[PDB]
């Protein structure tokens, strides 16, 4: 299946830390 | 005929004409052009599926949205938002146009009948917690132009309030019948402007605050974006901490592009010296940021902060010299 799909959605708040 | 969605992509005759005619069959049948409007968000995302009247009457927007990934009909995974080429270029152009001129047409009524409004912006929160791409794509970039179009209605109705007051205050210099009158819509402009504020609020609290730290560059892109299109349109509302947090936690994003995107968000902003104070909290928050990304390895994004530190130490108090201020106040 070729539609894009993305699994999560979100920055997860564990990557916000930039 | 053609549908909604296929004549803004062919973009023959001008985006009102599109609008005025939607808004003419809206008059004659309200579910009739609703199912059109409902299904022109859906295929402006790239679906091929229709939403039938009896799913619009019966289903919520969870369901609907759960089949028309069914009923999608893709052979790759384009969409138009991402299609390359400036007709498509022209296809986002007109599609931003019809979603301004739509709710600037319907400004002054429909926009208050509560089932217009409802039902598009509960299909756009719907469509942008979608997992599929297109359709949280879309319904983002559509959810934006939304908000700022409502953000111009909310201009026009403080202009008329102010007004409506004079009129009021010009007639009580002389109660009677016209007094009666100007109360009333004193009341009924403070009432449409409690509805429009909740509209933005639900655009706000449903969808951008979710959609700025979406997982994919270009939606991230279009929230900050338009945010800063609001804090300049309408400073007394939108320019504060509550709002810029938002462009200064996506300061740090790992792409450039939409490190671009808060950086001139914020350059429209400083070019005025009478917003200085409502910024003066983010700027001492994020001063150390900014001045990191003079050196950037995106070079757009140095130029900007260089460009935006530039307005920044011009607006200080180092940059206010004395000779200058004996000059102006001499003799």
């Amino acid at each position: 299946r070729k539609l894009i799909v993305d699994s999560v959605k979100e920055l997860d708040s564990k990557t916000i830390r930039a | 005929g053609g549908t909604l969605f296929e004549v803004v992509k062919l973009g023959k005759s001008a985006m009102q004409s599109v609008v005025d005619d939607w808004i003419e069959s809206y008059k004659q049948d309200r579910d009739i052009a609703l199912l059109d409007l409902i299904n022109f968000f859906i295929q402006c995302s790239g679906c091929r599926g229709t939403v039938r009247i009896e799913m619009f009457r019966n289903m919520q927007n969870a369901e609907i949205i759960r089949k028309m990934t069914e009923e999608f009909d893709e052979d790759s995974g384009d969409y138009p938002l991402t299609m390359p080429g400036p007709q498509w270029k022209k296809f986002r152009s007109n599609f931003c146009e019809f979603i301004g001129v739509l709710i600037r047409q319907c400004q002054y009524s429909i926009i208050y009948d509560e089932y217009m409004m409802d039902t598009v912006i509960s299909l756009l929160t719907g469509l942008s917690d979608s997992q599929v791409r297109a359709f949280r794509h879309t319904s983002t970039l559509a959810a934006m132009k939304l908000m700022t179009a409502l953000v111009n209605v909310a201009l026009n109705l403080s202009i008329h309030q102010d007004n409506t007051q004079r009129q009021y205050e010009a007639e009580r210099n002389k109660a009677n019948e016209r007094l009666e009158l100007l109360l009333q819509k004193r009341k009924e402009l403070q009432e449409n402007q409690d509805e429009i504020e909740n509209m933005m609020n639900s655009i706000f609290k449903g969808i951008f605050v979710h959609r700025y730290r979406d997982a994919i560059a270009e939606i991230r892109a279009i929230c900050i974006e338009e945010i800063g299109v609001w804090m300049k349109m309408y400073s007394d509302a939108f320019l504060n901490d509550s709002y810029l947090k938002y462009v200064g936690w996506t300061l740090h994003d790992r792409q450039g592009e939409v490190r671009l995107k808060c950086l001139k968000a914020l350059q429209s902003l400083y070019t005025n010296r009478e917003l200085f104070p409502k910024l003066e909290l983010f700027t001492n928050r994020f001063k150390d940021r900014i001045v990191s990304m003079t050196l950037d390895k995106e070079y757009d994004v140095a130029v900007e902060a260089i460009r935006l530190v530039t307005l920044i130490l011009h607006g200080s108090e180092e940059a206010l010299s004395n000779e200058d201020c004996e000059n102006v106040y001499h003799l």
